[PDB]
Order: C-alpha cells, then structure tokens, then sequence
RNA sequence: AUGUGGAACGGGGUAUUGUAAGCAGCUGCUGAGAUUAAGCCUUUGUUCCCAAGAUUUG
RNA sequence: AAUGCCGCGGAGCUAUCAUCUGCCGGAUAACGGCUGAACGCCUCUAAGCCAGAAUCCGUGCCAGAAAGCGACGAU
RNA sequence: GCCAAGCGCGACGUUGCUUCGGCUCUUCCUAUCAUACCGAAGCAGAAUUCGGUAAGCGU
RNA sequence: CCCACUGUCCCUAUCUACUAUCUA
RNA sequence: GGAAGUCGGCAAAAU
C-alpha cells in the first residue's frame, strides 16, 4: 500500500477544496488577502529560460508543462469574525452586503428556479432601513473578534461553465490590526477583487482541491489534496490581447489554445498559469493559498522570463498555433 | 544525510528567513496591496 | 610526519590553552560520575561494573592491606577406547587425560592407557566410560599409576583427573 | 529558438512537439507527428505521399552568418515580415484562382 | 565522470546484447550490472546514454574478452526525452569499452556520440568523431 | 605556461578553445577557470563564456584562428547572437555543417597553415579556407583520424603523440613549417590538444602536468 | 612497515571483552528448554562458532597488519631490526599466530563434542567450557599484544624513506651544521638542540632542484641512534654529504671528524662524497659558513650536480553573492555599439518565422 | 416555473483518415470527400419545449 | 464477412516508457558545559541553568465526533 | 595446589596444560549493518578501530 | 551449447465478449 | 531488453 498518513481512503466530504490553515497573522503587514478560487482549464507547455545559478542548464532553456487556471476576479459579499475561546476559533457573527448577485444568491438554494428567491430580503430591507445594527456588529467584530475573513464569491457566469451557482468561500484577512482587517472589508463590501491584486507572478504558493475520480479499485480518487509549492508563471489579463504573447515571441494571440479548451471552453477572464500538474480535471474549482512557511531557495527565487507558450489543438496532433499562420502556410482552401 | 528536522538545518533556516527572504516578500505583499 | 610530531606541536606550539584544567575538572569530578553509573546503569554492563567494582574494592583493601604490614542405543559419556550393542561417538571418545599429581602439584597430559573401574556401573566400567570418580590408568614413566576422575568430561569437555598418589 | 521544418510533411515544428531522429550518417530527421515518423518509418516517398508539401510542390499545386544586433534593423525586419506574408498570400490566392481556372 | 546527469529513460537493462563502437575490435558487449544501482526489490538494474556499466567483450579479439570492465552507453535504442523538451532515438545502443578512471581505452569512436554523454565524459568528447 | 584546471577535469582543451585574438569559456560552471584565462589573457585579448550546443565541450567542438572562427551547425541561433555581440567585429563567426560536428577535434588550425582530418567534406574546406584564410591540409597525426584532437598547433610550435615515427614528426613539421615535438601531456595524456592549449604568447596546461612536460613545452613554444 | 595503515591493538582484557561483547550482540540470546535438543545443540554451537570467527578475524587482521621483515626492503629491515628488535618481534608474531591456530583447535573440538549434545545444562556447560579456554588463551598472550601494539605505533611514526629516488644523506659529527643545511635547503624543520644526539630518529625531507626531485635525508651524529644511521647509510643509494667543523665549534676536532670519516668511508664507497668545510666564516671539498649560513645553497647545487653526474570575475562573484549564488550576466560583456540595445531583448521569433534568423 | 433557459438538428472552428462519387483527357475539378461527442470548442441559424405532478416538512 | 486481413487513428485510459510536488517549531538522550552547595576546598547536580541525535512532542498534511458545536439566510 | 578479607571452609588474586527448509507477506524487539550526533585511541589530514545515545528510516 | 523468438520477467497498460451485479 | 521470471522456455509468438 501507499502512505499510512493519507488514510481512511475516503471520498472527499467536499466539491471545492477546503483551506485548513491559513498563513500566521502580522500586524507589522497591511491588511491584505492570502486565498483566491478559481476553475482549472487545463494545460499547455511553454518554454522558459532558466536562469539557475550553480545549475547545468544555466542560461539555457527548458520546456515545461503549466497548468491554466481561469480566475475571474472574486466579489466580496460579506465578512466574518473569529473570536479566540478556549475551545478555539468561534464565529461570534457574520455581516452581508447589502445586495447579493444571484450567482451567490444561487448558493444558497438547491432548486433556485423554483425557489421564491427570497435570500437576504428582510437582510437587505434592515440594512437600508437602520445601520445603526451593521455598526454595532462592526464594531463588535474590530472589538472582540482576532480573525477576520472576508466571504467572498466566483463570477462562474463569465467562466464558460453551464454550472451558475458561485462557489462562496473565505479568505482570511492577514495583516494589520483587527480595525484595519474591519474597515478593508467594509470599503471593498460589493466591490471586487482581483488575482492581480492578490498574487503577483513570482512568489510561491500552494494549490488545493479534490482529485478526480478512478471509480472503485482493488475506493481510490476523488479525494481532498494539497500541493506545495506550486510557482505561478503569469497571470494573464483577460482583456490585453497580449496575454499569450511574450517579449521574444510578440504573435498577438490568446492564452485560449487553437481549438478551445478540451472539455472546459475558451478562457477570457484573468488566468493564471503555475508550474507543473496540479489535482482535479478540467473544470473544477481549485483553491489558491500564500505560504504558510517562508521558504524561498533559488527555485522559488529565481525570476521567469517566458520565451514562447503553446496554443496548440490539444485536441487530437495540433501543429499550428494560430489560425492565421496556419492558413500562411497551409494552400488556401476551398472556402 | 540529515532530515528535514534536523535542528542545525532548522537553525539555519531560521538566519536565512532574515537574510534572502522576509523583506523582500513582506514589500512584495505591500506592493500589491496598494495596488 | 616523522617519529613524534605532536611532540614536535607541543613543543613549538604549546598543549590547548584549558586542557591542564579540563583533565583537573574530570578528575575531580569523576567520584561523582561512578557514584552515578554506579546507580543508573542496568543489564550486563551494570553486572560487569559490578563484577569489576567488587575486585577493585579487594585488591585496593589488600594494597591497603600491604601498606600497614609494611609500616536410539548410543554411548551419551565420553569414554576411552554382541558386546558393542551400542555405539562409541569418535568425537566424545577421548584418548589423552590431564593427570595432576597430589605431592607435587603439577599437571601432565598422560595417555589413557585402560579405565580401571568405573563405579557408576560395571558396564561403564567395560564400555571404559570417563565419568566422574571413575578409576583409569595412565602412564607414569616420565613422571603406569591409576588415578581417579575428580571431573566431568561430559560437561568440562576435558579429562581432568588427580593421581592416586 | 528554431521553428522547425519536418522532413516529412515539411511542416513547421515547434519545441516539445513530435520527433527527433539522427542517423548515423550523423543527419537529422525531424518529424512533425507520429504520422510523419511512421510514414518515414516504412520509407514511403514525401513526394509520393498525396498530403505531404512535397506532393504538393512537385506537382504543379504550388543565415549561417551571424548579424550584430541593432534595434533598428529588428524593428525593420519585423515590420517587413507582415509585409512579406501579406504578399505571399496575396500570390498564393492568385495561384490558386489560376489552378481552379 | 565528472558534472551531473539528469533523469533518463533506462532501456538497456541487464542481459543485454549492445554493440561495440570504438576501434579497439571489440563487436558485441555483454551487460552483467548497472553501477550506482539502489536498493529496489525486484527491478533489474538498466542502462542509458551517458551510464557506465560492467560490460564482458563477446566477440572482439581474445585478450579484451573474459575480463568484467567497464563500459559506457553511448547510443540508446529506446526514446528519451532530454529537459529541452525534444525527444531523441538511435538506431543502436552503441558502447565503448572503457576504463574504470574514466578514459578511452581505444583511439577512435564510430558513429554519433549523444551531447550528454560527450558533456559527462571529457574523455569521450575528446576521441569522439561527431556529437549530434 | 600556466597550470589550471577546470573543475576537477585536467583536459581544459575541452572545456575551453584558445585562439591567437580570443579566448572561449564554458558557462554554467566554476567562474574560476573565466577569472584565471581573464587572469592572464584578460587585459590582451577578449574572452567569452558562452557555451555551444548547450555543452561544456565548445573547446573541443569550435575550431578556428585568430582571424576567423567555425562553430558546428548545432548551434543555437541565440548562442550564435551572443558569440557574436562578444566577439569584435573583426573576429569573423561562421557556422559549418559538417558530418563531424567536433571542429576542434577534427581539425586543428594555427594562423597560416591548418590540418584537417582526412574525411573532411569539400565544402567545409572551402569554407575553413575562405574563413581561415589558412591553407588547409588533409593529413592524418599519429595515423589516427582525429588530428585536431590528437594533435596540438601553434604558430610557435607543434605537439604530437610521442608513438609518431622520426620519419613521419619530420614530414609533419616540414608540413606545418614549424617545429613539431613528439611527447606527452598530463602525465602520459596522449590527446595533447585536449590537455593543453597553446597561444602565439601564452599556454595552459592542466593542473596535473608535470615539470618536465611543462619545460618541454615551454622550450617548444619559446615562451 | 612504513606504510603503517594498521588498526589500534587493544589490551588483552580490552580484546577478550570486545569479543564476548560482540558475540552477545550479535547472536541470538534466548533459548528455552522447550525447544528441541537439536535447536539447542544449534544455539550453542552458533555461539561458539561466531566467538570463534570473531577471535580468528582479529588474529587474522593483527597478523597481516605487521609487515614481514624478510619481505621489506633491506634498508627498511636493517633500521627496522636496530631500532625495534626485529628477532623479538618475530617471535611475537609466531607466538601469536600459534594462539590462533591453538584457538581454532580448541573451537572445532568443542563444536565436534556439543555436535552430540545431550541436554540443555551439557550444552550450557559446553558453551561455558568452549568460551572459557578462548579467554584463557587470549589472557595467556598478553605481553605479545603490548609488545605489537608499540611496535605499531613506531612504525606509524617511523618515516617513509625512497632510498630509490635521487638521495643525499647527511651524516658526520652531531651538530655539525649538516641538521641546519638539511633544515634550511628541505621544507622539513629538523629539531637542533645543544645536547648531543638531538636528532635520534632520521628525517627526511623532499626538495626540487634543475627540474629534479632530491630527498635529503639526515643521520643522527657519529648507540642506537649511530647504528641506525649506519645501517640507514650502507643500503641507500645516496650520496654522502659528510660535513667537518672548521673552526671546531661543534665539539668535535677536525683529525677527529677526518678519523671518523676515513672509518665510515667503507660505508661511503661507491657513493658521491662531499666534505663540508662547517663554520668556515667562525670527497669534493665546499667550504659552508654554518655560523654566517654562506655557501649551504652553493654546496647543495653541488651535490646535487655530483649525484646527476653519478647517476577578477571570481572575487566579484564572491563579493556579490557568492559562488552558486550569482548570476553572471554575459549582456554586460557584449560589443555592442548602444548600451541600451545590448541590455535589451529581441524577438527570436514572430508570426512563424524566426526574426533572428531572417534578419 | 421563460431565460446570455433547455433540448433536437444545422452552420463554423478543431481534429482523424488520405484525395471521394461523378466528369474530362496518370492528370485536373480534389489536402477533396467522409467522420467530428457519443465525456472537443463555439453559435444574432432553424424547430420544439417548459411559467408541473407526487411526496415530506413548524 | 463470428470485429475476414492490413495501415493510420482521435477521445479515453495509461506509463520512474511521460510530467510535477514532498514543509517548520520547540523538548531531550548520549555528551559538552555554567553557576553551585552537600563537604569553609572542589564538583555539569543536589536545588537551579545552557549547548546538544535521523530520537520525542507539536506544526503542516488526511479524516471530522455519522448522539461535539458556532455564526448566518429564509420561514 | 599456593595464598587467602573473613566465617574446617574460605572470596578476589596466584601456580600448572590444554519429515526440515525456505519464498512471499505483515507488523514487532534492539542484543545497531548503514544513515544522525557524541567519547576515546600516536587520533597530522584522509581512510579507520573501539565504545555510547539511537529502531525515525532503510538493509 | 549456439541462434532465433516471445508480457515468463523488469512492469505492467489497454480493448472485447462472457461472468459478476440489480430488477420482474 | 529478451528467459534476467520460476526448482524450469510451463503457456504463448517464432518455424
């Protein structure tokens, strides 16, 4: 058998990959965020330059497999306190925006068609009505409570994704006091915020998320994992048409291969590419934390200046990035 | 060799944090929070 | 390097700056560290230390003591070689006996000329079976004279016998 | 960073796809997929073969010095590589509407 | 040997009949162990490009047979891929039959020479005819 | 002459190529081996630590003299851009593509007169003549192919394998139209070019030479 | 001998507890009488056999490790004989490998007699009788494991003398100067004391002349200490540098120095003799100022002459981060004509084609 | 439970195979034709469907 | 034509025949010490205190009490 | 046998002489082969030898 | 014994039918 | 790769 640490082998209690720590509180750092979601699409390889001192492909360049995952940027709806007891962490209360989008009112229902839609209406009608309990419960969380994490929510309507439910969540709010971690909620309350903003292309994080399914084996898959170190190579803007073009490469193009997307589409929001495979097919959810642990040697040092990315036809042999060079090459068609 | 429990190796880890990391990504997380 | 070169060091160089203190430390020291091992060790290496403690206390007590006055049918037994119904193993049958005489107190490897009388049993006796009180001749020219067997060459593994005499 | 011509399909090949084969005439096959390196495996002839640009071009449908860099030069290379498909795709539509002519 | 080598695909494993391609006469090289082997229960110990393994002279002449001496891969029949991404396949597994210090023990080398072999061994690189 | 040693190789032919005008470094290793060449022939003539083929045998594998240089058609396209930004513009670069990619193991080329190895394509002479502006001879050293390998050339001076008949040495020297010396490198080395490389001004030799085949270099070369 | 590479020899009772230990520790030590007699006879002489192996493998290893007189070179054996009682030391050996023969004897008889085992306490009694008389053949051979062990530690102390290279020994008077040019002309520093007989033990030490390796090797003053260096001067092929006091400041007469060298000149035959003229300033004749240390390079050149005759980028690296650390940059070191084109990139290739080498 | 809703087809993209039937004098129409979700992508294309039954729940 | 035979063959599965990733704190043992009595000296030990092993206990990772629990939304 | 603190024995010392049998597998013990850390040794360095803690991890 | 051959093995992977399963 | 499997070319493919 495999690892005694893993066991029972169990099918994951969970769709979408839990956090289970969260980097230690600073109040020397800002208040800032430290998890992001997002939704697995697959991936490509690309060929980067390696620029490893002491390495014997030092100055040259290497080809590597990275995953593409689509992270449209995350509404914040809400805030939650924690309240440190001597039986842990307590939720002592919770505060909602005043108007949720119906992909994050969706959550809340299993049939929402046929449901009267009636989540956070007397909600919304107290917090336009008096504020004077919003303020108190603010004030009660910046007061009492030591950890604050944010309830923050996916816009899956973008995400090619016939699922519309948003997959609502919390990020813990590391960095400056409890007032600090309070007032940032309260200003980015029905905002929103973006991976951009969150990471930054050179750090070293972790990816978390179920794995797929084998079916039953001599039960084996679909269970919760935790990658370490997982480094990003690029995060994309959606709307730059630059995206997929580097510095050596130029050739305006997309980050969508040629031929979409097996099975998931064609991105267009904000992707984010990371170094190496990580667990869950295509299409589902994938969940994004800091470092626990600062450990950066010379891997997760090291800067990346991507040289060329492939947008190949995964599926079947694709040989062509582009259509338009494809069709340079190729003899002009009969349409 | 040593695991990676090794006290010295923990010890060492610990003068390194100081050295080729903390400043550099406590600015790194500043940087894009004022963004 | 040639003959004795940390001889050589320690004479142009000098001995560690706190060595003369160190071993003046652990020799002080050292009462209490065997009053220790003395109490916290366990098994075989405590029966030793005591063993070797219990000797070092006698000899130290007689220095002391020095000082003042100074102010199947097979054969089982080793024997020596129808009427052999059993069987004689070759490797427990011996040949060569250790005869210590009494008056001189000297003992001499003898040959196994012939058992006298073995009185564990008439047939012993007749089988020549070495057991213990048995009677056996050897030679004594260059000291034949009988002898009795004071051992037991089934378990010492030797014929470890004390003349008549 | 060399895009490639397969000896087979005499198609651009990319890093990381298809594959490498050296003989010990010490020459170098590069094949675009594992179609063209079977194809080339039982030894079938590019020009023989229909789909193959050799077909194609025998058939009537169709710097070893190195340069000191300057940013002008690139950026007029660059600025003429457009130009120069653009041309060739312009001349290839013509060839075409010949041939179907 | 001198400098690192990276993970290989291993397809010459023990019990391997692998041509000789220096000039010594030596034809045919025998396997019997893989150095620098672990401790892996029911594997049996390969070779690659660039890997110097325990190798007995078949056929050659009659004082460089009999004689466990070590040998260098320098040709693999089974495709590898190298960390540049290409994939690479020769028509042989091809030797040279070597000293235990690192040296050719002849003086010339038929047909190509694998790039991280050439890198590995100085000595190769140095009697080797072409490095493609 | 000067002894070093790259990492802990003492063929530092291999991993490095001297020339009369530039001197060529492998990269990814020790910057020690840059710092000692750059120690001797920084200040006279320009080095490069640049590598070919994405190897550290660019010295056994780039042929050439003080006028022009050859490196084998497995350059990359980028590694040839570099070479070229570091060497001076009158340092003429051109790739060969040859069916024995090792240049410096095939041929081995002084200032005015180069010998190549026996198998050497047409084309590739032609090309070593118009670069080299050297008159290329096809010839063989110690009856062995790899004349570049086995074989050292200088202006000065030459090295063979020490097995070469008095016969032949004097037939190579005449040849060459300048001393030959029949002998051994890095305590019985034979592959002299890979054991040591030699400058019109200056050598160097591995750090496991001994003192009598540094003096016979030293009276050889005149340095 | 002097390649020394031999282990520490332990005491007799070290030994015997060293064996009784590992025997303990290696083989099993649990054996109830419920088993079978056969599997106690087994235990009882697994035991026995592997006290057995162990004694042999450490009488092996003690035995090998002393190098054979007879087998040594005869300058190693004569100074081997005239300093450590080589006859002694033979006997020694002898009388140790008899011990391990009678120790193995005495284990194959035990092991044949508990073959046959009867009971549990006859094996016991057996195992007890077997490890008994191992122990009492090990205390027996007591002083000769002391005798080894100095032996050892002076032949590991001992030089390692190549009388086949080129050599000059120097030998005379004690204190004569001839330690002082030895000193002074080899990296070796030899010991000088004002008590006769300073240098007891040779010294030898390498130095390079003309492309040459030399071992100047020094002989104490002409005792023990005067036959070693006799013995030491008549097997070497070296060339004699005999060294008289001029000025007599050594204690020693200039007839006198002269009659000690007409009487070692048998010794000195066929060999290159130089006569050192010592502190000239306080057999080819030089004259050396061991006071003013004046003609003791000139006198060496000639000796050796008789005997032939006879016969930065790294320290920035560092500076900046380190080796394996630092990031060369080969941008910098570019010839380019504008610094801002040679710092910055360009496209290898673009739209299919590769700008680079279209350019 | 009426919507960037769904499903049936269809178009386009993309892929696999290797130039289709048929016509003319091996060649041309023909890298055409066929297949393409059955666990590929996309759809201002066409048609159809749904604003329900039963159960349980303070 | 029971999948007659042959070549290619997506998709899927799969391969140390392909690729990624594999963490940090203290407390100790052996042992080395500091202060320091017992015992007017001394002493790593008695009260105390450091340094110190791949060991130990945590962190991280997996499971979540199906009779452990909190906050929140609607009614 | 000689002593022999002591209570005729008499310890430590001293004199002699010489059917079973093995593959896989699971864990477990440490009486530790390797890995980690210490102590000692004429232990210069390197390579060792002996002895401790130690079953985490392999064998 | 030599040569050839092969999933016996390194080291298993994939496909098909039947079985196996549920329903009356 | 080619019997390295197993006490062993047992069964397959080769012919």
């Amino acid at each position: 058998h495999g690892s005694l640490g893993f066991l029972p082998r169990k099918r994951a209690s969970r769709q979408r990959g839990k956090v289970k720590a969260f980097p230690k509180d600073d109040a020397s750092k800002p208040v800032h965020l430290t998890a992001f979601l997002g939704y697995k699409a697959g991936m490509t390889h690309i060929v980067r330059d390696l620029d490893r001192p002491g390495s014997k492909m030092h100055k040259r360049e290497i080809l590597e497999a990275v995953t593409v995952i689509e992270t449209p940027p995350m509404v914040v709806v809400g805030v939650v306190g924690y309240v440190e007891t001597p039986r842990g962490l307590r939720s002592l209360t919770t505060v909602w925006a005043e108007h949720l989008s119906e992909e994050v009112k969706r959550r809340f229902y299993k049939n929402w068609f046929k449901s009267k839609k009636k989540a956070f209406t007397k909600y919304a009608k107290k917090y336009a009505e008096s504020t004077q309990s919003i303020n108190r419960e603010l004030e009660r969380i910046k007061k009492y409570c030591s950890v604050v994490r944010v309830l923050a929510h996916t816009q899956i309507r973008k995400t090619p994704l016939a699922q519309k439910k948003a997959h609502l969540m919390e990020i813990q709010v590391n960095g400056g006091s409890v007032a600090d971690k309070v007032e940032w909620a309260r200003e980015h309350f029905e905002k929103t915020v973006d991976i951009k903003s969150t990471f930054e292309q050179n750090e070293m994080i972790d990816v978390i998320g179920v794995t797929r399914g084998k079916g039953n084996e001599g039960n084996a898959g679909y269970m919760h994992r935790t990658q370490l170190n997982s480094k990003i190579y690029r995060i994309g803007a959606g709307d730059d048409a630059k995206n997929a073009s580097t510095d050596f490469d130029a050739t305006e193009k997309r980050i969508t291969p040629m031929g979409g997307f097996v099975r998931y589409g064609v991105v267009e929001n904000d992707f984010v590419m990371l170094n190496g495979a990580t667990p869950g097919p295509v299409k589902r959810v994938l969940t994004l934390r800091k470092s626990l642990l600062t450990h950066t040697s010379r891997k997760a040092l090291e800067p990346v200046s991507l040289k060329w990315i492939d947008t190949a036809s995964k599926f079947g042999h694709g040989r062509f990035q582009t259509p338009a060079e494809a069709k340079q090459f190729l003899g002009t068609l009969k349409k | 060799t040593s695991g990676p429990r090794d006290n010295n190796r923990n010890k060492w880890a610990k003068k390194h944090l100081k050295k080729g990391k903390r400043a550099k990504n406590s600015n790194f997380s500043k940087f894009l929070k004022k963004k | 390097p040639q003959n004795e070169y940390i001889e050589e060091s320690i004479r142009k160089h000098g001995r560690r700056f706190d060595h003369e203190e160190r071993k003046r430390k652990k020799a002080a020291r050292e009462a209490h560290d065997a009053s220790l091992y003395a109490q916290k060790t366990r098994g075989i290496k405590a029966k030793l230390y005591q063993e070797k403690r219990r000797k070092e206390k006698i000899q130290m007590k007689k220095t002391i003591k020095q000082h003042e006055e100074r102010n199947k049918r097979m054969i089982t037994k080793a024997t020596f070689v129808k009427y052999e119904r059993f069987i004689r193993p070759m490797a427990l049958r011996q040949k060569k006996a250790n005869v210590t005489h009494k008056e001189l107190g000297v003992t001499m490897q003898l040959p196994i000329i012939g058992v006298k009388k073995n009185p564990q049993s008439p047939t012993y006796t007749q089988l020549g079976v070495l057991t213990k009180g048995t009677v056996i001749e050897v030679n004594v020219s260059e000291l034949g004279k009988y002898a009795q067997i004071t051992n037991n060459p089934e378990l010492d593994g030797c014929v470890n016998a004390l003349l008549l005499t | 960073m060399r895009v490639h011509t397969c000896y087979f399909c005499s198609g651009p090949v990319y890093p990381g796809h298809g594959i490498m084969f050296v003989r010990n005439d010490s020459k170098v096959f590069r094949f675009c997929r594992s179609k063209c390196h079977k194809n080339f495996k039982m030894k079938r002839n590019p020009r023989k073969v229909a789909w193959t640009k050799a077909y194609r071009k025998a058939h009537g449908k169709e710097r070893n010095v190195p340069v000191r860099y300057d940013r002008n030069v690139i950026a007029t290379t660059l600025n003429a590589m457009k130009r120069v498909s653009q041309v060739h795709a312009k001349r290839e539509r013509l060839f075409y509407k010949k041939r179907l002519a | 040997a001198s400098g690192t080598k990276y993970r290989m695909t291993l397809g010459l494993p023990v019990q391997a009949i692998m041509n000789c391609a220096d000039n010594s006469g030596a034809k045919n090289l025998y396997i019997v162990s893989v150095f620098g082997t672990g401790a892996r229960l029911n594997r049996l110990p390969a070779a690659s490009c660039g890997d110097m393994v325990l190798a007995t002279v078949k056929k050659g002449k009659p004082d460089l047979r009999k004689k466990i001496m070590p040998a260098i891969v320098v040709r693999q029949r089974k495709a590898w891929r190298r960390k540049d991404g290409v994939y690479l396949y020769f028509e042989d597994n091809a030797g040279v039959i070597v000293n235990p210090k690192g040296e050719m023990k002849g003086s010339a080398i038929t047909g190509p020479v694998a790039k991280e072999c050439a890198d590995l061994w100085p000595r190769i690189a140095s009697n080797a005819g072409t490095v493609v | 002459a000067l002894r070093a040693q790259f990492e802990n190789s003492n063929e530092i032919g291999v991993f490095s190529n001297l020339t009369n005008s530039y001197a060529l470094v492998a990269l990814g290793g020790s910057e020690n081996f840059y710092s000692v060449f750059e120690a001797e022939l920084g200040d006279v003539v320009p080095v490069v630590h640049t590598t070919i083929g994405g190897t550290r045998i660019i010295g056994r594998l780039t042929c050439g003299n003080r006028k022009g240089l050859l490196v084998p058609s497995s350059t990359t396209d980028n590694e040839l851009q570099h070479l070229r930004n570091s060497l001076p513009d009158p340092v003429k670069i051109q790739r060969v593509d040859e069916r024995l990619s090792a240049l410096g193991n095939i041929v081995a080329c002084n200032d005015y007169v180069a010998l190549v190895h026996p198998d050497i394509e047409r084309e590739t002479e032609e090309i070593i003549a118009d670069v080299l502006d050297v008159e290329v001879f096809r010839q063989t050293v110690a009856g062995n192919v790899l004349t570049g390998s086995y074989c050292a050339l200088s202006n000065q001076g030459a090295l063979v394998h020490p097995r070469t008949s008095i016969q032949e040495q004097d037939e190579l020297s005449s040849l060459l139209q300048v001393p030959l010396v029949a002998g051994t490198i890095n305590r019985g080395s034979d592959v002299i070019g890979a054991g040591l490389v030699v400058n019109d001004w200056c050598a160097f030799a591995g750090l496991d030479t001994t003192a009598t085949e540094l003096a016979v270099c030293e009276s050889i070369f005149k340095l | 001998a002097v390649f020394k590479n031999i282990t520490p020899i332990p005491d007799v009772n070290t030994f015997l507890d060293v064996v009784l230990s590992r025997t303990q520790r290696k083989t099993p030590t649990v054996i109830r009488s419920g088993f079978k007699i056969s599997r106690i006879r087994g235990f009882y002489g697994r035991k026995v056999k592997f006290t057995q192996d162990t004694i042999t493998e450490k009488l092996d290893s003690i035995l090998q490790e002393f190098p054979k007189l007879n087998d040594i070179h005869p300058f190693h054996a004569d100074l081997l004989n005239i300093l450590y009682d080589r006859d002694h030391l033979k006997i020694a050996l002898s009388q140790l490998s008899t011990a391990k023969h009678l120790v193995e004897n005495v284990a194959r008889d035990y092991i044949r007699l508990l073959k046959y085992g009867d009971s549990l306490y006859r094996c016991k009694q057996l195992k007890r009788a077997a490890l008994g008389r191992m122990a009492t053949i090990i205390k027996r051979q007591k002083s000769s494991l002391e005798f080894l062990e100095q032996v050892r530690q002076h032949l590991s102390r001992l030089p390692a003398i190549d009388p086949n290279t080129r050599t000059l020994l120097v030998c005379g008077y004690p204190n004569v100067g001839k330690s002082s040019f030895m000193n002074k002309v080899t990296r070796a520093q030899v010991d000088v004391q004002p008590y006769a007989f300073t240098t007891k033990s040779l010294f030898v030490g390498h130095f390079d002349y003309k492309y040459l390796r030399w071992q100047v090797i020094d002989t104490p003053g002409i005792n023990t200490i005067e036959m070693q260096s006799i013995t030491a001067m008549a097997h070497l092929r070296s060339a004699v540098l005999y060294f008289m006091d001029l000025s007599e400041m050594c204690g020693y007469s200039v007839a006198a120095q002269v009659k000690l060298y007409h009487s070692i000149k048998p010794l000195f035959a066929n060999k290159v003799t130089i006569l050192v003229l010592n502190k000239i300033d306080a057999v080819k004749v030089v004259q050396t100022s061991c006071v003013q240390d004046i003609g003791v390079m000139d006198v060496r050149t000639t000796a050796c002459e008789a005997l032939l005759a006879a016969r930065l980028a790294r320290d920035i690296e560092a500076a900046n981060g380190g080796a394996g650390v630092y990031n060369v940059e080969l941008r910098d070191k570019y010839i380019l004509q504008d610094p801002s084109w040679k710092y910055d990139r360009m496209p290898e290739l673009l739209d299919g084609k590769n700008v680079a080498d279209f350019v």
